[PDB]
């Protein structure tokens, strides 16, 4: 049915319908405008009128302008054809390559999996990255808080993750830019092309891109995480995959929700956040989980407002996180890449019960010896000298050449299997390689290459 | 004897002082941030009350 | 506060008074580290004036940053360079105080008007360490620098 | 058409539906929407009824028909719910089919007054040494579990549930403890993992799980504690004993604050409504110990509160402390040091639990309480050298793993060794190892003494002298 | 005649009347309830409609439901047969012992005693609690307030005072439970039966109990303090006798008011409170008073939200008191019980012309040394005590001993301290702190002064240590 | 009355904090919208019109006077708060008292640096 | 105009704090719902629409550029206030200026440790 605009106040538009009203969350299509303008129903105001949030600018709108009820929430292209493409919150291509020709479309508002669909199986999603797999492993269906600003190799880590998960497991990735800076959205796209995770010439792309740029209205930036989620849900629920979902930034998801709540006249809660802060977060996060079909695992870049970890935004987000990856400038300036702080990064599945007994012991041994090395930095005996040289070789063996940084450097990038990582750090703790030099452990893959780097350079 | 004792005692006292400073930094940072949040919340409640 | 905060942009010269300073008996209670002027420019006031003004502000900001550290760890922990900047800064803080003619009912001192030439010279000499030997209080609540010297002599006996 | 028994939605979109009609609806009556959602008649006004919706409001439209149920908001109660996972309304969410419960209780029923009650006297055993010895809990008591995120809060509750298996396998209904775990605001995966754990430990059969998770509408999270409490009161008022865990009340308060701000009620501290204390007070007052004339049953509550950075002086933490009968405080710094459970002894309190401690425990724990209070200021001259030596070894006995809660007599045996001075010559780093080796010895060899302590609830002179010889002879036997 | 319900939201019920409108404060009776449901008229809204506050739950009410005007405010039983009994907000027996057959009733709203009725009599009431007796003594017929955050010691202190004052007192007591734990009422009731201050077999009971706890809706919690007061007012005026009034907890009165105010649609005041916070408190507190006609020694426990003494509730309560005992969480956490802040607890009779110069001098001397210790906390927290001058170290050592000697085992808190309770004569309190200030025990260890009664116990304790 | 009839009166307002609270109630209940700290928009004017009436009269008007000592209660010793600085900004000075000083034995507990008189020595005998 | 015609332009917005204040005046007086610091929910959107228009164009679109240097005034160094937070998040980097550096003699008063450019080295010549 066709309604009529009765109010326009910024990105808030009221629409009157003569017959049956569109349910809350339904997408409405504004008639007679150059590009596509979607309005999402937020409230039934009474007297046949609904209040909506606009997905694009509202300038030029006239009272009485015709509006079409689509019959459903925002529906976007889902399938293999999303891989390598960039779409917006309403599923339109924004890479100037034409339609995204999927054989299915899906609603972006979808209930989180039910209790009966839950998997109790705790499984490590092997990334093939030594720092991560050993000390702060990712859990299938889990959420990982990615910390650190820029210049700490964030994007290269992201691209290698996409590369590795597709290579090792056979699962695809989805990148949701929530409040993406248009300049940085362009950079990321072309960096992904260079690394090979996006291929413009064939169907081998490993990521689907979903962008909600900063200059878009609150409604668009609030819903774009859901759009990305919906693309990921196809690969899990229709193709049985272990999918990766990147959300850059989770705070900007919260911020956009606060702005939408403000625009709808809802009274702000503590610190100015929306009263729906926790439910806004929950209805989104709970869709990221392990089910019987597969799993969506999510890496979420975290901004901490005012560096206050007790701020409602990070505090509410932390409730949903299972692990952290802390990218550090101090680790970067030491030349160790990835620049992951091996002591600050933690994981809930670092447990002798979930991961192996062999996994837990070695990782606890690596943690202890790195902390003890920092203790001995202030100040040695034969036992202390042995723990110092062991730890310095451990610091270097945590570094890794990436497959994504192969054309830039020329150095062969490495994907290291889990058991190869565990036994590598196990052979250093035992002092089996304290017979061999130190810098042979810097920027290598499996331990067999560190032995060969000592065999060649002797 | 005196200087060996004095240098040890200074090392000791300064270690403890630096620890006490650390715990005070944490305590003060927490007070700062509770106050930071409360100021924002209070201002907003006054604005809302005036508008309603 | 929105009212004063919005006022700053409408001014060419700002004199900011502080209760923290008034509380010390320093009158006028001008914050030397929060008062500004468009004409505080070497090309307008001359290099001598500008250099002394910036020198005074630097020494006072250095002292302000030290106060809290020395309040806990003590004066004896300061280097000779630091405790020289402390003593000179405290003399400079005092030489910025001045008895006003309209404030005679409050100060008990005769009001004083100091020519700009004498103002520049006075702070120049304190900065240069020319009065390091004089007591702190000699510099408090006087007009020209000659009164501080005379007050120092009077403070002896 | 029937404006007395039915109405039409006028508006919806702030968690509240305004409904025209329903002229005969009661205040706090459950109503039913066309879509199958339920709601509570909150606001009776001259021209409309304000309805709180127990589900997503996308499912309600202007013009939808709303029907009276004639019933003040209630939930199914009874033994049929044991072994089941239900939502806030008491509907099965575990796919195990219908729940047979015929009886129902109002979720908002006021707590028993002064006269129906009697002082808590019966032990509610957690099987956690630190708690049962130093912060004892009685049947009828409310004991807050409070601490920062990931400090071990839920683990306290889970071990307590698992602990009851030993009584519940018995035939004496008076000694049994039926359990209710209320999940509020949690991840669905977390709850699923929880039931799996309970099932593996054969504890699920005497447990009801009520779940309103992070993606459930705020009014469902608001409701969940009250629904679970009514399921608990069924046992309390049937002359039996129930234990309820509210995990957690911080998230419930957040849910209520959402509802309240959307209703445009005037906010105060941290934007919480003025009735946020009452929200928790009316709930926890319902945990009670009944006198014999009322059947002698009880409901014990373990509400959970999450602090930010150890700050117990904040609004919601202080509110709940001012309701409950003490707190178990879990501390991040202790958890970080590897002290588990991470209980701060000195800051934890049981206001009414000492009368609900067995004499056997009252004995050895009172002297441990003294020896730890004399250790919390000395933490070298010989006068304070003994106080430090004893305190570190006693602290080691307070360490405990998960999922193996201990019989009270087994707890009394391990604490006995440290208090009487059978660990003094042993090094602090080897106490944990000694305890487990000592426990398997007394279980395998001396069941007669452990059985007698359990039955008598006291260590007599015969029991004391007999236990003296066992620990002496094992200490000589224990080498490395 | 009869009214009809037109609106219900929580405790607030609007009622329309066809003939004759009830005045403000009148009790209305809701027809057809299983237990008596009273609505108190709060406002006239216009169009023959009144806005009321319910004294019990409003679940089950329907628009159109009949309501009758009782022709009076809430009236309760008053007199000798309230003694030994428990009543609720509306004066109903809640002890299962049948009717309270008093000869008289009284409205729970009465006007405060006039200025002409005031007594200026100021006589010390010795409690045997060292901190109180020394620094901020209570007065007979005076208004006493006990301030405290959650769990710091308000109720333990009020219970110790009932133990120390009431038995030495010759008259009647009234305890009003206001928005606190129902199980605390059960404890108190049965302990009074055990001790015999309540006798179920005879007319010898000396205590009347009134309860409206934290299980009650806000209308009941807002009015129950008035119910308690009314019972006490009778004993003060119609018997001209010394009355003790204990209230736990008076904050709950103001909090309940905040809950109803939100439902009445008032524009809120600071921190979300009712705009009427102070006047509501004044109209209630001004009735809690001694008059020329009779004495009320009142002790009110006062909850402090989020430990914030500047919160409008506790902040407005101070000026209603003659003596204040302010408890501190920081002090409790150090192990000092009772957790009294010795520099924030005051009394009108702390005056040399009242307590004598010796008492006054020792009190002020103790407070000086404690304040001198306090304003060194900044430096001590960083560098410790070893950096201070010898002079300051002396003041720190004595202040720490004084802090400890201010702690005291309570008869009521024996389970928690592990020590037998102690009651110290005033002269012994003065002498003990006098000797410490004089430096007579500078040689003794600090811990010797912890949890003792008289100073001799601190001496004996030190002798056992060394 | 005394002021306008060649006599001298002293008036104490104990206290203006409580008057502001009573006025806030009235104003909120008249449905006048609240400002800072829920106090009415013209809470300054409430006290400024009262205190301006304390004055010294010239000889033409009798030479009489009315001296005012208004009282303000601070919370946690914050002289720099809204309502305190409102009233400080009306009066011809203030006597600031502190608990710290009080218990140190400084009684009267006057903070010298923070207290002022805006009339000064003109209000003193030559001897003083 | 310069950007779209193969030329390079630099724009300074001095300052965006004052622009936000003007927009807030309008929004409030239009009775749009107030949020943090009384700013409306679209105040981020205000500045993001503006600042995203600064761009470097590819050779296909002329190769032109527009560089923006927005100015934000903070209050007592609070870089976490509403408007600063918005514009910090929008931009590619920030030059943080501080009062205590200014008076220490650090002029320009740039905090080198806190200031950042995410474009970084890509914007420098080999000599630099
Ligand atoms: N006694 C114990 N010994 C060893 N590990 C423990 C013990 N108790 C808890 N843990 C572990 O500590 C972690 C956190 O415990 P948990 O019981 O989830 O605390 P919590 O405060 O409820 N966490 P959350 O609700 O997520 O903030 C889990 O991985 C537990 O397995
Ligand atoms: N005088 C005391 N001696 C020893 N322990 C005490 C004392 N006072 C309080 N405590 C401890 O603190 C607990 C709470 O005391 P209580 O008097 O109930 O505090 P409260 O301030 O009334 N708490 P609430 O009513 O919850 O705000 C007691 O159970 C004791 O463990
Ligand atoms: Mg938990
Ligand atoms: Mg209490």
């Amino acid at each position: 049915t066709t309604g009529r605009i009765v109010a326009v106040i910024g990105a808030v538009v009221d629409v009157q319908f003569d017959e049956g009203l569109p349910p809350i969350l339904n997408a409405l299509e504004v008639q007679g405008r150059e590009t596509r303008l979607v309005l999402e129903v937020a409230q039934h105001l009474g007297e046949s009128t609904v209040r909506t949030i606009a997905m694009d600018g509202t300038e030029g709108l006239v009272r009485g302008q015709k509006v079409l009820d689509s019959g459903a929430p925002i529906r976007i292209p889902v399938g293999p054809e999303t891989l390598g493409r960039i779409m917006n919150v309403i599923g339109e291509p924004i890479d100037e390559r034409g339609p995204i020709k999927t054989k299915q479309f899906a609603a972006i508002h979808a209930e989180a999996p039910e209790f009966v669909e839950m998997s109790v199986e705790q499984e490590i999603l092997v990334t093939g990255i030594k720092v991560v797999d050993l000390l702060a492993p990712y859990a299938k269906g889990g959420k990982i808080g990615l910390f650190g600003g820029a210049g700490v190799g964030k994007t290269v880590l992201i691209m290698e993750l996409i590369n590795n998960v597709a290579k090792a497991h056979g699962g695809y990735s989805v990148f949701a830019g929530v409040g993406e800076r248009t300049r940085e959205g362009n950079d990321l796209y072309h960096e992904m092309i260079e690394s090979g995770v996006i291929n413009l010439k064939d169907a081998t792309s490993k990521v689907a891109l979903v962008y909600g740029q900063m200059n878009e209205p609150p409604g668009a930036r609030a819903r774009v995480a859901l759009t990305g989620l919906t693309v990921a849900e196809y690969f899990r629920d229709q193709e049985g995959q272990d999918v990766l979902l990147f959300i850059d930034n989770i705070f900007r998801f919260t911020q956009a929700g606060s702005e939408v709540s403000a625009l709808l006249g809802r009274i702000p809660s503590a610190v100015g956040y929306q009263p729906t802060l926790a439910t806004d977060m929950g209805t989104m996060q709970e869709r990221i989980t392990t089910t019987k079909k597969g799993s969506i695992t999510s890496v979420q870049a975290i901004y901490v407002p005012a560096d206050d970890l007790t701020d409602p935004a990070p505090a509410t987000t932390f409730a949903h996180l299972d692990a952290t990856t802390v990218l550090s400038r101090a680790i970067a300036e030491l030349g160790i890449y990835p620049a992951v702080d091996p002591l600050d990064s933690t994981s809930r599945i670092m447990d002798p019960n979930i991961v192996g007994s062999e996994h837990y012991d070695v990782a606890r041994g690596v943690q202890k010896i790195l902390q003890d090395y920092k203790s001995l930095q202030d100040i040695l005996s034969e036992e202390d000298k042995l723990t110092v040289s062991r730890a310095r070789k451990i610091q270097r063996f945590l570094s890794q050449p990436f497959q994504v940084a192969e054309v830039f450097t020329g150095h062969l990038g490495k994907l290291v299997p889990l058991k190869e990582t565990i036994k590598g750090f196990q052979q250093i703790l035992a002092g089996e390689y304290d017979h061999l030099p130190e810098q042979a452990f810097y920027m290598v893959g499996p331990i067999e290459e560190a032995v060969a780097k000592a065999d060649k350079l002797a | 004897e005196s200087t060996t004792s004095e240098q040890s005692a200074r090392m000791t006292a300064m270690d403890n002082a630096s620890k006490n400073a650390s715990e005070m930094i944490d305590k003060l940072t927490l007070t700062f941030n509770r106050t930071r949040q409360a100021v924002i919340t209070k201002e907003l409640i006054e604005i809302i009350s005036g508008a309603a | 506060d929105p009212a004063p905060a919005t006022t700053f942009a409408h001014l060419d010269a700002t004199t900011v008074l502080s209760r923290a300073i008034a509380e010390l008996g320093i009158y006028p209670a001008v914050d030397p580290l929060d008062s500004t002027s468009r004409i505080m420019d070497p090309n307008i006031v001359g290099s001598e004036h500008y250099d002394v003004a910036r020198g005074v502000q630097k020494i006072l900001q250095d002292y302000k940053s030290l106060q809290d550290i020395i309040a806990i760890l003590g004066m004896d922990e300061l280097s000779e360079e630091d405790k020289l900047t402390v003593s000179r800064a405290r003399k400079i803080q005092r030489f910025l105080s001045q008895p006003f003619q309209v404030a005679e009912v409050f100060t008990g001192h005769l009001g004083k008007l100091v020519p700009l030439k004498e103002t520049i010279k006075g702070f120049q000499q304190i900065l240069a360490g020319e009065y390091d030997h004089l007591p702190e209080q000699a510099f408090y609540m006087v007009g020209p620098i000659e009164e501080a010297v005379a007050k120092a002599d009077k403070l002896a006996e | 058409v029937d404006l007395e028994e039915t109405g039409r939605v006028l508006s919806i979109g702030d968690g509240i539906a305004r409904v025209h009609g329903l002229r005969n609806v009661q205040a706090e009556e459950m109503v039913e929407f066309s879509s199958g959602l339920k709601g509570m008649s909150l606001n009776l006004e001259p021209d409309n009824v304000g309805v709180v919706v127990f589900g997503n409001d996308k499912l309600i439209k202007e013009g939808d028909i709303v029907k009276r149920t004639g019933a003040i908001v209630d939930v199914p109660v009874g033994e049929e719910l044991l072994g089941r996972v239900v939502d806030a309304l008491g509907n099965a969410i575990d796919g195990k089919g219908p729940i047979g419960s015929k009886a129902r209780r109002r979720v908002g029923l006021k707590a028993p007054g002064i006269i129906p009650r009697i002082s808590v006297r019966e032990p509610m055993q957690t099987g956690i040494k630190a708690v049962d010895s130093l912060v004892p809990i009685g049947r009828g008591q409310r004991e807050l579990i409070i601490g920062d995120r990931q400090t071990g809060k839920t683990s306290i509750a889970i071990d307590t549930i698992i602990n009851q298996k030993r009584f519940n396998d018995g035939t004496d209904e008076k000694k049994k403890l039926y359990c209710i775990y209320v999940a509020i605001g949690q991840k669905r995966s977390t709850v699923a993992q929880l039931v799996k754990r309970l099932t593996d430990a054969d504890a699920m059969k005497y447990t009801i799980v009520v779940s309103a998770t992070a993606s459930d509408a705020a009014p469902l999270q608001y409701l969940a504690p009250y629904s679970g409490c009514s399921m608990g009161e069924y046992f309390r008022d049937n002359g039996k004993h129930a234990l309820i865990i509210y995990d957690d009340l911080s998230k419930q308060a957040v849910a209520y604050r959402q509802m309240s701000l959307l209703l445009r009620r005037p906010p105060g501290r941290e934007a919480y409504p003025g009735d946020v204390f009452y929200l928790h007070s009316r709930l926890l007052e319902r945990a009670a110990k009944m006198n014999d004339a009322f059947g002698g049953g009880s409901l014990t509550a373990l509400p959970v509160i999450e602090t930010q950075a150890g700050d117990v002086s904040a609004y919601i933490p202080t509110n709940v402390i001012s309701i409950t009968d003490g707190q178990i405080f879990l501390e991040t710094e202790l958890f970080y040091k590897g002290i588990r459970p991470a209980i701060n002894v000195g800051l934890s309190v049981s206001r009414v639990g000492s009368a609900a401690q067995t004499r056997a425990m009252k004995q050895v724990a009172g002297t441990m309480k003294l020896e730890l209070a004399q250790y919390r200021e000395v933490a070298l001259d010989a006068a304070t050298q003994q106080l430090l030596s004893r305190g570190v070894r006693l602290t080691e006995l307070l360490k405990q793993g998960q999922y193996s809660p201990m019989a009270i007599e087994e707890q009394v045996a391990v604490i006995y060794a440290g208090v009487r001075g059978y660990l003094d010559k042993l090094e602090p780093s080897k106490i944990t190892k000694f305890e487990n080796a000592f426990l398997s010895h007394v279980i395998s060899q001396h069941q007669a003494l452990l059985g007698k302590i359990r039955t008598d609830g006291k260590i007599s002179e015969e029991s004391d002298a007999k236990l003296k010889e066992i620990v002496t002879n094992f200490l000589a036997g224990f080498e490395a």
